[PDB]
RNA sequence: CCGGUCCGCGUACUGGACCCAGCCGAGCCUUUCCUUCUGGGUAGCCAUUUAUGGCGAACCAGGACUUUUACUUUGAAAAAAUUAGAGUGUUCAAAGCAGGCCUUUGCUCGAAUAUAUUAGCAUGGAAUAAUAGAAUAGGACGUUAUGGUUCU
């Protein structure tokens, strides 16, 4: 390809792209809203998580970490901050 | 080229490529010069009276012509929506 | 005219501080209005009929004007018809020390003249946030700037735009363009 | 590691344009690069190009015409007197009629015919044509 | 630009994708990618045959500039594809080249079939190798039916299309005559049907 | 890359653009400075105290709400270590190896691996005494290394 | 732009550009000023008592301070001979610095000018490449801010 808009790429093909290697180099991580399923307390966890968040109420662990994202325990809901 | 007194002294102005704009040497046997007829309003193409372009050896090599063709006939109208600049 | 923080306050001045002395009528935005303070009020015209109305804020009193800039614009757009209202804060120039200059204390980075025409051309889009910028630079030698903004609170500023790119040329002279990329369009 | 970005910028041209591309992206980016770039665009022999920010060093798009020979840094840049632009045109550029010799001088970067314009001299930074 | 009438009609789409036109090979090379619409998951890709009538319409009015008809030389390689180019021959007063092309036929000035032709239209650039070689030793501007596996080097003018299809070779050959015949205003308008089928341009194994 | 080995991996963080706070933090700058010196007393490093505040914390970055770096927080409340974190982890690991090295003595692998790390030592030592983190007169001890870190 | 003249594109000379654009500058304003210090000296401010209240920049000449370089412009300096080079019928030339005039009880062009280059000296500029600065503030301004401790 010669000619070709490279301020401009493709959406799609840029979303495919390392992370790294973007025009604007961007996370693809982000934050949320777990919901435990014994309470209700919003607790902010990082997708790639590290640590084994626990809630304050309740010593249980929310989440154990991973290679990339972290795993989720069973009856915990999260949403996108 | 020319000279003080302003007569051309240059002879052969060359032509160019339509696409990468190099020089189409004399002696470039892989460059080629694309004639494309104009069609009037009725659907009939237009007796001698055409659009040309000419590509050098060089993008007909690498395969690009096909491609660069396509962007310029586009730009032309020629084409419609079959070249996309964003990739 | 108390709420003005400079001698000899025009007219434009103190109305915009009658106004002031005014919105706080209703209590739901009362409990701040009390310190807050501006330094100059300056006015140029944009075409469609419209004029540009720039506040100019004491820099260390911006983030008390942050908590309720998007409320107070709205009434006093009301109060005061066919005005664009933004708030600007007095960030002041170092000029660049000549090298025969006398030594004076290092320059901070924020009294640069880079990051402050960068500091009011974040605090010209004040609901949105920039999420990129670019520069052309044309064939003729002229350079233009390109400011991407956030499509959230984008309803705030999508009716303006064109009052931000004529006040950025007359504050400093070069040429920038606001375009928000991502709108349902 | 990265020791001259301007080398960079313009071995990425070259190679842009060596193999007919109409556009080349430049990382990172330097006002010297910015400069040398105006120099060329200035003459013609490039297009628009766009700087990008990305709250670091900055890339950049330039749009390449295919009238560009060659552009090329110098490392490293050697001092030159004014009585010596002369023998480094020779070397450097094709003829005497056309090409530019990009130099650093407390003037600014300019190409070695405004150099002698204004009677100035610094460093040699590059050369185009 | 265009007017409406050039474009594609429902009619010659039905055609299209019946002919298994759109059936592109499993591996595309970088060169054709824009004319890929979506891969089928089977691994199929499906050609984007708004693309492949457009690239029609532009390789008939590069025909028809062509002063004399018999310097356009049609090429066909493959079995598939040796009727197609014949019956193109006859309509349109092509020059066409069936089966063997003999190497030396464009560069060989003392061969027997020793041609000049102003311009060379391939069925197939893999099959038809030789032909689009020597092409590019005389400055023979190339026009190609081209699937997503053929090669686009020394190819300006590529045809998005099914070249390993019984009916798509077929199709694709008998599209260009009648456009080049609308063109040249042998065919009234672009309403009028066309006297011929795409029966004829079919290869017929020697059972019938 | 990679100074002491062939390696060429690129893994890292990518900084989102926006150098501001995400619309939806709600805690002040005061709030996670008093989280970072509970945590700090906690014997926690600047790097898993930064962990644990995007991990459990929400704070995507501590500079983009209080203003100011992890390290610097804790240097102007006198809760800065004397010997940066990077080093002391070098430290210790020239301490594990040179522990487990008497015991075998033929491990000629962590031999070689010891050199590396106290090579790596040098050179960051000498950086700090440069831009006056450590004493001019600092010098790493081989011998005395375990009271460093222990 | 009369190209008359000067001495026939000629076209140099040059009355006349009316300057298209372009090129080498210089100041002023945009948040952008040698902090100064002593006069001149005071002219206009703040002229309610002036060049009898308090515009030292309203330009000089006499003082006081100054982050360090590198680089590049210009200038002085780098002996003569040699080199390059202007002039000059040593009969030409290599050379030499001679020589030329109507013929002289004397008149009279000259004997240029360039180059030196690392180091040193003076100088314009501030791109490039370094360097120093405000972090336990022992930081900067108060021009006439208030005292105190010392020292000349
Ligand atoms: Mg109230
Ligand atoms: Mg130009
Ligand atoms: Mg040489
Ligand atoms: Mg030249
Ligand atoms: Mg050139
Ligand atoms: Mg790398
Ligand atoms: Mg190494
Ligand atoms: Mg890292
Ligand atoms: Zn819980």
């Amino acid at each position: 390809v010669l000619v070709q808009d490279l301020l401009h790429p493709s959406p799609a093909t840029e979303a495919k792209q390392h992370k790294l290697k973007t025009l604007v180099q961007q996370p693809r991580s982000f934050f949320m809203d777990v919901k435990c399923q014994g309470c209700l307390n919003i607790t902010t966890v990082f997708s790639h998580a590290q640590t084994a968040v626990t809630c304050d109420s309740c010593s249980t662990v929310l989440c154990t970490p991973t290679g990339g994202k972290a795993k989720l325990t069973e009856g915990c809901s999260f949403r996108r901050k | 080229m020319e000279n003080d007194k302003g007569q051309l002294v240059e002879l052969y102005v060359p032509r160019k490529c339509s696409a990468t704009n190099r020089i189409i040497k004399a002696k470039d046997h892989a460059s080629v010069q694309i004639s494309i007829a104009k069609v009037d309003e009725d659907g009939r193409a237009i007796a001698g009276e055409n659009i040309t372009y000419a590509l050098s050896g060089y993008v007909r090599g690498r395969g690009e012509a096909d491609d660069s063709l396509n962007r310029l006939a586009q730009q032309d109208g020629l084409l419609k929506n079959v070249w996309s600049y964003s990739r | 005219s108390s709420k003005i923080l400079s001698e000899n306050p025009t007219e434009l001045e103190l109305k915009v501080a009658q106004a002031f002395v005014d919105l706080e009528s209703q209590a739901d935005l009362k409990a701040e209005l009390r310190p807050l303070q501006f330094k100059s009020i300056k006015e140029i015209d944009v075409n469609g009929g419209k004029k540009a109305l720039a506040v100019f804020v004491p820099p260390p009193s911006l983030q008390a004007y942050r908590k309720v800039q998007t409320r107070l614009t709205r009434e006093l757009e009301k109060k005061f018809p066919d005005r664009h209202v933004v708030f600007l804060a007095e960030r002041r120039i170092l000029p660049k020390p000549a090298r025969k200059a006398r030594k004076q204390q290092k320059r901070p980075r924020s009294r640069t003249l880079t990051a402050v025409h960068d500091k009011i051309l974040e605090d010209l889009v004040f609901p949105t946030e920039i999420i990129g910028k670019r520069v052309r630079y044309l064939v003729g030698g002229n350079k233009i700037q390109k400011v991407l903004l956030d499509s959230k609170d984008s309803t705030a500023v999508d009716y303006k735009l064109d009052s931000f790119q004529q006040l950025y040329s007359k504050l400093t002279g070069k040429q920038v363009v606001f375009e928000i990329p991502g709108e349902s369009h | 590691t990265r020791t001259s970005v301007l080398a960079d910028a313009l071995n990425a041209i070259n190679n842009a344009e060596k193999t007919g591309k109409r556009q080349v992206l430049i990382r990172p980016s330097s006002k010297v690069i910015i400069k040398f770039l105006t120099v060329m665009q200035k003459h013609g022999y490039i297009g628009e190009f766009e700087y990008i920010d990305d709250h670091r060093s900055g890339k950049i798009v330039v749009q390449l015409n295919g009238r560009l020979n060659k552009c090329g840094v110098i490392q490293p840049r050697f001092n030159v007197k004014i009585n010596d632009i002369e023998r480094w045109t020779d070397n450097l550029l094709p003829a005497r009629q056309f090409g530019y010799v990009i130099l650093t001088t407390s003037a600014g970067i300019m190409d070695h015919e405004e150099a002698r314009r204004k009677h100035v001299s610094g460093k040699i930074l590059g050369f185009v044509y | 630009s265009l007017p409406a009438s050039f474009d594609l009609t429902p009619e010659d789409a039905k055609l299209l994708l019946a002919a298994n036109v759109h059936l592109g090979a499993k591996n595309v090379q970088v060169h054709n990618k824009p004319y890929v619409y979506k891969t089928r998951p089977d691994g199929m890709n499906i050609i984007n045959i708004g693309k492949t009538w457009e690239k029609i319409v532009l390789a008939a009015r590069i025909i028809a500039a062509v002063p004399n008809a018999s310097d356009v030389a049609v090429c066909s390689s493959r079995t598939f594809g040796q009727r197609a180019v014949l019956k193109f021959a006859a309509h349109t007063g092509a020059t066409a080249i069936a089966g063997r092309f003999t190497p030396g036929n464009f560069t060989n000035y003392i061969t027997r079939s020793f041609k000049e032709p102003r311009l060379v239209v391939v069925t197939d650039p893999r099959t038809d190798a030789q032909a689009i070689k020597e092409s590019s030793y005389v400055n023979i501007p190339v026009i190609a039916l081209t699937d997503m596996d053929s090669p686009s080097e020394y190819v300006d003018v590529a045809i998005p299309c099914n070249n390993k299809g019984k009916h798509s070779i077929g199709l694709i050959w008998w599209l260009l005559a009648r456009e080049v015949l609308r063109l040249r205003g042998i065919i009234p308008d672009r309403t009028t049907e066309w006297s011929v089928m795409p029966d004829l341009y079919f290869y017929r194994d020697p059972e019938e | 890359g990679r100074m002491h080995s062939s390696g060429k991996g690129i893994s890292s963080s990518a900084l989102p653009y926006s150098r501001n706070a995400p619309s939806w933090f709600k805690l002040s700058s005061d709030d996670v400075v008093e989280q970072i010196i509970k945590y700090a007393r906690k014997g926690l490093t600047p790097s898993q105290i930064g962990v644990i505040l995007r991990d459990a914390h929400g704070v995507s970055q501590a500079k983009v709400v209080t203003g100011n770096k992890i390290l610097r927080i804790l240097k102007s409340n006198g809760l800065a270590p004397e010997i940066p974190e990077d080093l002391y982890y070098l430290i210790k690991k020239a301490v594990s190896v040179r522990k487990h090295l008497e015991k075998n003595r033929k491990d000629k692998d962590s031999k070689f691996r010891l050199i590396l790390i106290e090579s790596r030592i040098h050179r960051l030592a000498r950086y700090y005494r440069t831009v006056a983190v450590l004493p001019p007169n600092w010098k790493y001890e081989s011998a005395t290394a375990s009271a460093l870190v222990a």
